[PDB]
RNA sequence: AACAGUUCGGGCCAAAUCCUGAAGAAAGCUAAAAAGCGCUGUUUGAUGAGCCUGCGUAGUAUUAGGUAGUUGGUUAGGUAAAGGCUGACCAAGCCAAUGAUGCUUAGCUGGUCUUUUCGGAUGAUCAGCCACACUGGGACUGAGACACGGCCCGGACUCCCACGGGGGGCAGCAGUGGGGAAUCUUGGACAAUGGGCGAAAGCCGAUCCAGCAAUAUCGCGUGAGUGAAGAAAGGCAAUGCCGCUUGUAAAGCUCUUUCGUCGAGUGCGCGAUCAUGACAGGACUCGAGGAAGAAGCCCCGGCUAACUCCGUGCCAGCAGCCGCGGUAAAACGGGGGGGGCAAGUGUUCUUCGGAAUGACUGGGCGUAAAGGGCACGUAGGCGGUGAAUCGGGUUGAAAGUGAAAGUCGCCAAAA
């Protein structure tokens, strides 16, 4: 508004909320899965997907994906979780690092091995 | 700065972009003849013939047809000596031209003849 | 460029068996007398120094 | 330095206002701030209205650490 | 020519005539014996800062009705730049030639003795120096 | 390497063309390069392809140092790095301004081997000198590369050009 | 005591000291009241040696009176102002050199 | 820096420059009675401390009243120094819509990252300052504390004890256990700079070096050159043109051996200083001397440089976004091939830009979100002329200061 307004007033930023909420800023906080739970990812898309809901260090409880196909994991598997958001399922926003603690990585892949935490063939 | 003086500028742009050639502004000023001789003899316009010296008030200005946007400034501010070099850069043209005009002790100068006495004051008014 | 040029011998110091007093006395005497009439030089001549400004 | 008196009622605290600009030139406007100041003066002598000079002092209590000076423009009260 | 370049051109011919000398009779100017014009465009300069101004911002300023002058020419403006240029120029390379052919016979390694001290500075009047010699005093000289 | 002229589409001067190199070589230049570049108006960033194939010629002229990155390293587009490492990077751009091959030939060379500036040895390889800077070899490299640049000056711009 | 004294200044394994008046309980890099020039120790190629000070301040604070450690005194005395060490008293003997 | 003096008792088992009285204020010592030191006072100067103060210095009104030493005044103390610092008594003020009082976040500054600029995010390393020292509470000495390895008190907690009591404080350096996503060796040396006492010889984990970390930087290297038998294999193909390609690539072969590896040899310089080397199995120069010791990741549906074969069939799965998968998937997976970067790459987290997406620079509010139902009026903003005066703002000039490091220009050394 007038210059006399913005003296007497704040001019403040607009807000926003960052979805991911892990206790801190930390890049990976690393937990325990309570349960593994295959879910439907909503329409278009159409599949089984595998997540597992794990208890982050902080305490608090998140959904997590676990990215590639296999998974050893079992109940109080301990795993490094990632912020990783998928769009098809609703409600996971946090992703698996595989080859990492306890969830192993896949050795099979061949290309993008580094993600997957495959060593060399 | 003043809002008889936005007042009197305005009226000299509007009229000039509407088209007419000779106009007469009623609330008169010794700042605003000041600057109409400064824009005349800069070049922007023809006459400017003041009448009533004292206690009634009416200019006529018959005008030539250049660009002159020229908005009169409200709120007041500072203007050193040295530091013109880069406030008049905050006009239209930033590089090329138009004069920020400037008020001093030693009568009302525009940039050029600022910078050369070396003498500040406070801004007034643009010329484009 | 007004500046001069000169040469200083302060050696022999060590001269007879376990006798240090020599260059003892020297730094004693010697060192504090010079420093001190170096800074009472300095002193009268910066003060002269600030009595030409004042003058100006 | 300059300014007016506001209250009174002090027995030789009389307390005066004086203002400033806080001129934040990001945007670019003068603007006024006050800051109200205190001054001991003796042979209690002011009236809510009427300016006045200052000059400063060492302290003379918990605040007001001014002092009074001459009675600029003492103003008629009805 | 480029003075400069005369300058090299005298130091390398006199040096290569030293090593004639050394090496004997036998010359080499096997290379500089080709004196064909096809294989080389060499294009050497005469004049110096001919290809474009130092810059050209858009800029102007402008005189009254009445001028009463006479402008100047931009030909005539460029070449003067040009020759503060080429002072600056010359005597910057005679500086910096001069220093590596006194260069040319010195230290620039694991190896000094290191027990002068170059008496010096006065930070608000310094156009006067000193230098210290070894364990002797020295001082007032250079 | 040849595969680089062929993703050029062009000719980044490989030496000692072999036969069937000299094939696709024509092959390629003659046919791609005319269609590409001959008529065809594309909106496919026609001016950040140029981009792609001048940033991508210059590094292997001046050797294999990513020349985007000495874009990126000052703030400005171009030119000023330009002038300057063609002021002197020392080996890439004086060696064989003069007398050799820009690569890891006149590179590595100021690795071990020396080339003694103002008889200083400067064995940086990314020097830039300027205004009176005097360039040696050694004599132990004379007595060799006297010999190959008078083959040099003779069997590649006499003997190649007068077969040519 | 302004001690007139000699702060590093530089870079590690290859330093370059300082001249600064500063306070005794003062840090070393601490509060300084101010520079006086430099001095760098490092052999040099151009007269190859060692080059750094200034003049004119040394001499008003030598008047108000700092007392200054020797380290400094190695070149108070090199460039004059000072009388020279009195631990100048003898000299190594067998320097030998072939280059 | 200068000026004046350092006399006597006495007490401390023994005596002191220990204490204590007198005068004047103290105190005398000598390196076999020796000068030269000291100590006290007068007078200055410097450094520093203490105190006080103008200004600038978070958000929050879904916190509107707060405060009785409170606010002033006198009087005594008070303090080294003014003062509600204070007791007494006196008078009732003071702060608050310029947001007081509450409530939440936090050490502040030079500055680090980004941005052309403004701004915004940060205050870690390095320095200015304040605060803090197991938790609370005090106070003593002393120029200089309420004092981190000074004292006393309480608490809380540990550790030994003979059992009574003692003892304990890493938020100094390195080091354990804890929590984490995770942040180093229980190194060396005063060798130098810097502080301390010593007239002088002499003592320090500050510091200077060293140590592990792709933690970032900058580099420099993993070769030069041939090299068509286009090798074999590898793929793809109607399976044209060496079918295409890997591929001059390899292989071979001739140079080259820096960085690094091995062995020699020291006032070179870091103490070049009288001398004082930890660094130092460093460099320095010289030599054995083989390409031999050194190439990885990401991406190839579009955004966005790069593609093909097979497997795969709404399953598996990828997706930063739009979306691909229902037997031809260039998007999933495998084989080959290629692009981008390179001792580094890729993912996530983190902050700015893009983002004019809080618009001062740099917006809007008719139909898109947004003009209050309307006015009144408080501060508040803003708002006619000409004449005069003053000189607060304004503006011109000088000095002081605006710590140094930093940004930046130049210059030079440095790699």
């Amino acid at each position: 508004p007038t210059f006399n307004q913005l003296i007497r007033h704040g001019r403040e930023e607009k807000r926003r909320t960052d979805r991911t909420r892990a206790l801190d800023k930390c890049p990976q906080k690393t937990g325990v899965c309570l349960r593994v739970s295959t879910r439907t990812p909503k329409k278009p898309n159409s599949a089984l997907r595998k997540i597992a809901k794990v208890r982050l260090s902080n305490r608090h409880d998140i959904f997590a994906y676990i990215p590639g196909e296999g998974h050893n994991l079992q109940e109080h598997s301990t795993v490094l979780i990632r912020g990783g958001r998928v769009k098809d399922l609703p409600g996971v926003k946090f992703h698996c690092i595989r080859g990492v603690k306890d969830l192993m990585g896949i050795p099979g892949r061949r290309r993008g091995r580094s993600k997957y935490g495959a060593e060399k063939p | 700065g003043r809002r008889i003086l936005n007042d009197a500028l305005r009226t000299i742009v509007n009229a000039e972009r509407r088209g007419k050639a000779s106009v007469e502004l009623k609330p008169i000023s010794t700042v605003m003849s000041s600057f109409l001789r400064i824009m005349k003899e800069k070049g922007y316009i023809k006459n400017f013939q003041v009448y009533d010296p004292h206690r009634v008030g009416r200019i006529t200005v018959d005008l030539q047809g250049r660009v002159n946007d020229c908005k009169a400034l409200t709120y007041r501010q500072d203007v050193r000596a040295k530091e013109i070099e880069k406030y008049t850069e905050r006009t239209l043209p930033t590089r090329q031209w138009g004069y920020v005009v400037i008020t001093t002790p030693d009568g009302i100068l525009d940039h050029e003849e600022a910078i050369k006495r070396n003498v500040g004051g406070q801004v007034l008014g643009f010329f484009y | 460029f007004l500046e001069p040029e000169y040469y200083i011998g302060s050696w022999e110091a060590p001269s007879d068996p376990k006798d240090a007093e020599r260059k003892l006395a020297q730094l004693r005497r010697d060192y504090a007398k010079k420093v001190r009439v170096y800074r009472k030089e300095y002193i009268h001549e910066i003060e002269m120094l600030r009595v030409e400004k004042q003058r100006k | 330095v300059i300014g007016t008196v506001v209250s009174n009622k002090m027995q030789k605290s009389v307390v005066v206002a004086v203002d400033r600009l806080f001129h934040n030139k990001i945007y670019n406007r003068y603007v006024k701030r006050t800051s109200k100041f205190m001054a001991h003066d003796d042979k209690d002598a002011c009236n809510i209205g009427d300016r006045v000079k200052l000059d400063p002092s060492r302290p003379l209590s918990k605040n007001k650490h001014w002092i009074v000076a001459e009675i600029i423009k003492k103003a008629r009260i009805y | 020519i480029m003075r400069q370049r005369v300058h090299a051109i005298l130091f390398l011919k006199e040096d290569e005539e030293e090593e004639e000398r050394k090496l004997g009779r036998p010359l080499d100017d096997s290379v500089d014996r080709l004196l064909d014009e096809y294989p080389e465009f060499f294009i050497s300069h005469d004049r110096e800062f001919h290809v474009a101004s130092l810059n050209y911002k858009p800029d102007f300023k402008v005189m009254p009705e009445g001028w009463d002058g006479t402008i100047k020419d931009m030909d005539e403006v460029h070449y003067e730049i040009s020759k503060k240029e080429d002072d600056m120029l010359y005597e910057e390379f005679v500086r910096r030639f001069e220093f590596n052919k006194m260069k040319w016979r010195g230290e620039v390694m694991c190896h000094k003795y290191s027990r002068r001290r170059s008496s010096e500075g006065w930070k608000i009047t310094v156009e006067k120096l000193g230098a210290k010699g070894k364990r002797g005093a020295g001082g007032g000289w250079k | 390497r040849f595969q680089t002229c062929r993703l050029l589409s062009g000719n980044v001067w490989n030496r000692e063309l072999t036969i069937i190199q000299r094939r696709i070589l024509r092959r390629l230049r003659n046919r791609k390069r005319s269609i590409k570049k001959r008529k065809i108006y594309p909106k496919k960033y026609l001016t950040s392809y140029i981009q792609l194939q001048t940033t991508r010629k210059l590094p292997f002229f001046y050797g294999d140092l990513p020349i985007t990155e000495m874009h990126r390293g000052t703030k400005r587009t171009s030119y000023i790095p330009f002038l300057l490492n063609l002021e002197t990077r020392f080996d890439v751009i004086p060696l064989r301004l003069y007398f050799l091959e820009t690569i890891p030939q006149a590179r590595q060379l100021i690795s071990h081997r020396r080339v003694c500036v103002n008889k200083g040895m400067v064995s940086i390889t990314h020097f830039k000198l300027s205004h009176g800077d005097i360039i040696s070899f050694q004599e132990n490299n004379a007595i060799i590369r006297g010999e190959e640049i008078r083959r040099s000056f003779y069997k590649e711009i006499l003997v190649e050009k007068i077969i040519g | 005591v302004v001690r007139i004294r000699l702060s590093r200044f530089g870079c590690k394994n290859r330093p370059f000291f300082r001249v600064m008046a500063a306070d005794s309980r003062s840090p070393r890099d601490g509060k300084h009241l101010e520079v006086l020039g430099y001095f760098n120790p490092l052999p040099g190629q151009d007269g190859g040696k060692r080059m750094g000070l200034k003049f004119d301040r040394i001499k008003y604070w030598l008047s108000v009176g700092a007392q200054p450690s020797d380290p400094v005194q190695r070149l108070l005395f090199r460039s004059g102002l000072l009388p020279p060490p009195p631990m100048v008293a003898m000299g190594r003997k067998g320097g030998a050199r072939d280059t």
